[PDB]
RNA sequence: UUAUGCUAUCAGGUGGAUGGCUCGGCUCAAGAGCUUAUGAAGGACGUGCCAAGCUGCGAUAAGCCCGGGGUAGGUGCAUGGAGCCAAUGAACCCGGGAUUUCCGAAUGGGACCUCUCCGUAGUGAUCAUUCAUGAUCGGGAACGCUCCGAAUUGAAA
RNA sequence: UGGAGGACCGUAAACGGUAUUGAUCUGCAAAUCAUUCGUGUGACCUGCGUCUCGUAGUGAAAUGCUAAUCUAACCCGGCA
RNA sequence: UGUUCGGGUCGAAGCAGGGCUGUGAAGUCCUGUGGACCGUUCACAAACGAAAAUCCUGGUAAUAGUAGCAGCAAAGCAGGGUGAGACUCCCUGCCGCCGAAGGGGCCAGGUUUCCUCGGCAAUGUUCGUCAGCCGAGGGUUAGUCGGUCCUAAGACGUACCGUAAUUCGAGUACGCCGAAAGGGAAACAGGUUAAUAUUCCUGUACCAUUUAGCGUUUAGUCUGACGUCUCAGGGCAAGCCGAGCGGCGUCGUCGCGCCGUCUAAGCAGCGAACCCCGUGGAGAGCCGUAAUGGCGAGAAGCGGGCGAAUCUGUAAUGGCACAAGUCGGCUUCACCCCGGGACCCGUGAAAAGGACAGCUAAAUGUCCGUACCGAGAACUGACACAGGUGCCCCUAGCUGAAAAGGCUAAGGCGUGUCGGAGUAAUUCAGUUAAGGGAAUUCGGCAAAUUAGCUCCGUAACUUCGGGAUAAGGAGUGCCUGCUGUGUAGACAGCAGGUCGCAGUGACCAGGGGGCUCUAACUGUCUAAUACCAACAUAGGAGAUUGCAAACCCGUAAGGGCUAG
RNA sequence: CCCUAACUGGAGUCCGGUGAAGCUUACAUUCUAGUGCACAGUCUAGAGACCUCUAGGGGGAAGUGAAGACCCCGUGGAGC
RNA sequence: GGUUUGAUAGAAACGGGAUGUAAGCACCAAGGCAACGAGGUGUUCAGUCCGCGUUUACUAACCAUUCGUUCCUUUCACUU
C-alpha cells in the first residue's frame, strides 16, 4: 500500500487504461493492418517510468 | 459441478472460519452452485448445506494427569529435570519470598506485643543478615532464647 | 462549469437508489463544495452529504445523499434512469 | 552478501523522480534537479554541444 | 521392398533473398527568416458512440465563430457497424477571431511532486529621477559577437 | 544480599562467513545451497531520512568500496 | 547518364533446371514459373564484382526428442461430478506439509495482479475445463485511519558578496521545505457486498475552529520532552483449572475429549506508588527496602490533599442454532501504569500542539490515499529465480530453561512434470557394519566420540580477575505415600515398591589433556579464491601551536578543525 | 584405512508429456610403423574392419571453454 | 520355463522358521480410610508375522493375434 499523490494515481490510471488490445471494429476498418500496439504490457514485467 | 471454490470462499467468510472448515454437501451440489450472493449463502448455512466443521482442538486430560502428579510432587525428579537450578528457581525470587515471610512475622510479632522495640530492632537486622532460614526458624530462635515478652 | 459530468449506472450505483443515494461521475477538478452546489442547482434537491472517491480510469464518483425522500428517484426520473 | 544479485534486492526506492518539466523520470530527489533537463537547477533547459558530434 | 544411409534431380514446407514498384531519405540551388508575461517552446493529464496508439484539440476538448475561394459530399492515419452533419452551401483551403485544464521563463507560497496551501483574488526577482506606466527572463537547425580553455595526435620518443 | 562486564553458553532472531577445498559449476543463484562454525548488552545489528565522489570521496588500510565496472567509476564528446 | 537502334500481356525482369558458344570473365537460347517492365551502338561515370576479416545483420541445422522439468518438504489415494477431452479443475472422506512460520497485520515497492462471467492460440518447466494468462464488465466512499500540521540531521529559494562569467561558490540575513515508524485534537461495536468499510447502514459517542449569547486571565509556568542496564509493586490481552448449562465427537468397555457459555468506545464513580501539607518528638539508637537507604537540617505513628493503569456500573434490548448464555479460582508474559537503584563512557533532540476559564445553541470540517500482493508466484535480482528486500513494540496446547528440537491447534496448503516392471552399473545425501583402531593422508580432512540437569571433585600457571563446564567420578525412568520453604504459582527433599539391554531412553545436547610459535584481549578486512601472525585497540613516547595559533580546503568571497 | 558389504530416499536406467545449449571446412569402422613444421583417423606401406542400435567409465580426437595472466618484443599504456 | 493332457504364480490350511509370552479376564501388588495402584503370576513357548516349502485347480495361465504368402493382379498353378 504505497501512497501516491493525485496526479501520480491518475498516470497509474492512464497507463491501466492504455494497456488494452486494439479494438476489433478498429481492426476491421483497417483490414487487419493494425492490430499490434506499443503500450501493452504485463504488469509483472519491467515496471512502469510513470509513477 | 463446476467451480464450487467461489461458493466456498463466500460461506468461509460468511462464517468467519477457515477454508476447509467450510463443509459443502456433496449431495446437494447443484444446490450450493446456484448459490451466488451471501444471503443464498446464508440461506444455505441455516439450511444445513452449507456449515462450519467442528474444531479439532488439543485434548489435555493426559497433561492435567500430569499435572496432578507434579503438584503431588511426582514425575519432577533429575530425570525430568533439564533447566538450571536457578532457571527452574530464581534466587531473588527465593530470597524476596523468605525475607518478606520474616518480615512479615515481626511486625506481627511487635504489633501483637511479644517483640519490644529494642530486639525487634536487632531480629530484624539479624533477618535482613540472613540468619534464619524460614518463620519456623526465627520462632524456634525466639522460643530458645525467651525472647517473647510472654505474660 | 458544471462538475457534474451524469449520473453513473451500474450495479452498485443503482443499489443507491434504495437508500435515497445517487452517484455521478464528475470533474476530477471539483471539490464536494462545487460538487454539492452544482447538484442543488441542477435539480432543486438539499444535498445531506457527499462522499468522493477517485478510480484507476482516473474518473472522480461521488455518491450523493440527499435529504428530501424521494429526490433520489426523481432525480433519476427526470433524468431518465428509471 | 554478494556485490550481485543478493544486493540488488535492496531496490525498493528511489533516486530520480519524474520531472514535471520534461517529463523524464530524471528528477534527483537529493540535489532536486533534472539530469535532463536542468529543472530546479536553472531557468533554461539543459543542453551541451558536447551531446552530439562536431559538426564537420 | 537392403534397413540405417550416400549422391543428383523433382514435389512440398519453412524462410524472405532476387526482380519490379515506392507517399521515404540524402545532397545541392533559389527563397524566407525570429518568437514569449496579451503566458511561448516543451511536457503531463483529459478529449472520439463503439477509440488503445499516433495526430489534432483543451472541460466549447479529432473541435466553435466570421469573411473569401470551392460545391456535393463529409465524419484524420484507418471504406467496420450505427448514426450525425451538409443546398440555411458543409468537408476542404486562405485570412481573421473565440475557447485554450495543470506544469513549464512560470511569476502569491510550497512542490516530495505535475498537484497542493492560503485565499487578503496574488507587480516572482532586478531595474527605469511623472511613481500613471514601462523594460528584462524562456525558446530558436545552424550562423553571429565577447570571454574561459584541454588532451589524444605529429615531430616516427 | 547485590547485579557489574567491549564477561560466558546458545537459537536457521539478527549479523558474519571457518571447514567440507561437499552439492552446484550452460546453476535455484553472473557466487547460491546443505552440514559444520564466529559474534550474539555492544567498538552491537538494522529500517527510514540525510550528507561526503572522480586525480575526488570513503576506507579499524585490502589499492578494499564508490550501482555485477576500480592502481583513477560511468555517460557523451575530442574520436573515423 | 548522353546518344543510336530495339524488345514486351501473342508474356519484360527475376527465379529452378537444361542446350550451344567463348581459354575465360561471361553471353545467348530452351522448358517451366512469373505478371510489367527490359535491352542495344558509340562514349561517359561509379556508393561497380566476395569464400574467408574469432566479419556484420537475418534465417536455419547437427548436437537431439538429448540435458533439464530430482536438495524445497512425507508431495497423494478412493468415490462422485464437470467437460469433446481430466494424475493435474470442483465436492466428500482418508493420508500428509508448515504450525515463534509457509499462519495474521502492514512499510517501501508493485499498479488492477482484487471481484464476477466467458475462453485456452501463447504463458504456466507436463496437462488443463484451472489460473496472478487471454477477453468483457465491476470494484477503493473518512472531521475521528494516515498524509495534511510541527520540527530533527540537512536541503532549497531570495538578497549580499565572490567569479571573466554562470545554471558555479562558502558564509550571513530573511524565508521555505525536510519523518505514512520522531511529536501529534477527536470513534467505537455490530451489520451489509461478489469485490469497500474505525470510511456505507444501525446504535451510541467524541474533537476543532467559526458565529451568537452567557463569563473571563493564574501569564508566564507545566506538559509535549526523552539515554543504557537492573529491580519492586499493581493491572491486564493471551493461557490454565473446578462447577452449572448447550452442542459435537467417541461408545469393543469406560465416561471422557473438544467447542461455546459473549458485550466496544463514550459517560459516571473509586484510586496504588511518588510528592506535598498539619501534628508528633525518636538514640548506651530506631524505622524501612528486593536492594541502595531514612532520621532533631525532624524518624516511626496519626490525619489531610494531589494522584494510575485497571476495575465497577451504565452504554442494552446488539450479535448467538430467539442453544445455552450463569459462576468461581490460578497464572500472566512479550502489553499498560507507577516507583526505586546503578553507570557516564555517547548526559541521551527540537518545534508545533496541549493544560492552567470556559458553558449553551446552530453551521462548517475542503484536498489526497484507501482494491489486492507484501512475497519459496503479485516487490527486486532479465524468470511464477532455493538469493535479497520493513519488519511486527505478532503468534495457541504438551514436552522442555526456552520463541531450541519433536508432536499437535487455528489459519494456510498438497503449487507446479508423471508412470514404472530390482527401479542394472554409477552417482547426491543418509543408516549400519565382525576383528584391528590413524596402519589412511601433506595433515585425523571427513566421519565418529562426548553431550541436559543434579551432586562430588577439580591441576600447572597466573596480571590474583582467572584457568574452570579444567581434569576425573556418582545419580537420573515409572509407581505408592509423604516432608520442608513459600500468600500463591511452584520449587527443593525424603521413604518404600518396581520394569527394561538401555531412564537427559526420542528430540536437544562440550570430546578432553600436554608441549611450542605468534597476536595481549572483544573488534575490522580483500562483496565474488586470502577471517590471518595483517588492520584497529587501550597503554608508551615524540613533534607543532597561546588561538588573528598549529594543521588543512577554496581562484576568490569565505571556510573545516571550532558551540573547541 | 586394512577391505569392503548390505540397506534407505533422490537421480540414473525403461515408459508418457514438454523441450534447450555448447565444440562443427569436409570426409570419417580404425590399428602399427615411417614420413611430414621433428607429437597423423585422412600422407606412404602394411594390418584389420559386415551394418545399425542401446547402456557404461572417459584412453584419443595434441577434446571444448579463452586473440597465454609465464617469457620476450612494442621508440603501446597505467599507477607508484 | 509353464500354459487345463497344468502345480507356473496366487489364495486356504499345514510343515519349517522370526520374535518373545498378545488383548481381555482373574488373583496378587509397595501403599492408600477409600478412588486408585507401576508391576508380578495364570490363561500363554502365547499373540503377531513369514518377499520359504508341501498339499491343493479354489481364482488366474483364457480369448486370441502374427510370420512361415513380396501386394495388387488373373505379369495366374489358380475358383464365381
Amino acid at each position: 500500500m504505497s501512497h501516491n499523490m493525485k496526479g501520480q494515481k491518475k498516470r497509474l490510471a492512464k497507463a491501466h487504461k492504455q494497456n488494452t488490445r486494439v479494438p476489433v471494429w478498429v481492426i476491421v476498418k483497417t483490414n487487419r493492418k493494425v492490430v499490434s500496439h506499443p503500450r501493452r504490457r504485463h504488469w509483472r514485467r519491467r515496471s512502469l517510468d510513470v509513477k | 459441478m463446476s467451480d464450487l471454490s467461489n461458493q466456498r470462499k463466500l460461506a468461509s467468510k460468511v462464517l468467519g472460519c477457515g477454508l476447509d472448515r467450510v463443509w459443502l454437501n456433496p449431495e446437494a451440489s447443484e444446490e450450493i452452485a446456484s448459490a451466488i450472493t451471501r444471503e443464498d449463502i446464508r440461506g444455505l448455512i441455516e439450511e444445513g448445506t452449507i456449515k462450519a466443521k467442528p474444531v479439532k482442538g488439543v485434548s489435555r486430560g493426559r497433561a492435567r494427569a500430569l499435572a496432578a502428579k507434579r503438584k503431588y510432587g511426582h514425575c519432577k525428579g533429575h530425570g525430568s529435570r533439564k533447566g538450571k537450578k536457578g532457571a527452574r528457581t530464581p534466587k531473588k525470587e527465593q530470597w524476596i519470598k523468605k525475607i518478606r515471610a520474616l518480615r512479615r512475622r515481626l511486625k506481627e510479632l511487635r504489633a501483637d506485643g511479644a517483640l519490644d522495640k529494642s530486639v525487634y530492632c536487632r531480629l530484624y537486622r539479624k533477618a535482613k543478615g540472613g540468619e534464619y532460614r524460614s518463620v519456623s526458624h526465627l520462632n524456634s530462635h525466639l522460643e530458645s532464647e525467651k525472647l517473647l515478652k510472654k505474660e | 462549469m458544471s462538475s457534474i459530468n451524469y449520473p453513473f449506472v451500474t450495479e452498485k450505483a443503482m443499489m443507491l437508489l434504495d437508500e435515497n443515494k445517487l452517484q455521478f461521475i464528475v470533474d476530477t477538478r471539483s471539490n464536494k463544495k462545487q460538487i454539492l452546489e452544482d447538484v442543488e442547482k441542477m435539480y432543486g434537491f438539499k444535498v445531506k452529504s457527499v462522499r468522493t472517491m477517485t478510480t484507476m480510469k482516473g474518473m472522480k464518483k461521488a455518491v450523493l445523499a440527499f435529504e428530501e425522500p424521494e429526490a433520489a428517484h426523481e432525480i433519476a426520473t427526470r433524468i431518465g434512469l428509471m | 552478501m554478494s556485490k550481485g544479485t543478493s544486493s540488488m534486492g535492496k531496490r525498493q526506492k528511489r533516486t530520480h523522480a519524474k520531472c514535471r518539466r520534461c517529463g523524464s523520470v530524471s528528477f534527483n530527489v537529493h540535489t532536486k534537479q533534472c539530469t535532463s533537463c536542468g529543472f530546479g537547477k536553472t531557468s533554461r533547459m539543459r543542453t551541451y554541444k558536447w551531446q552530439a558530434k562536431c559538426k564537420y
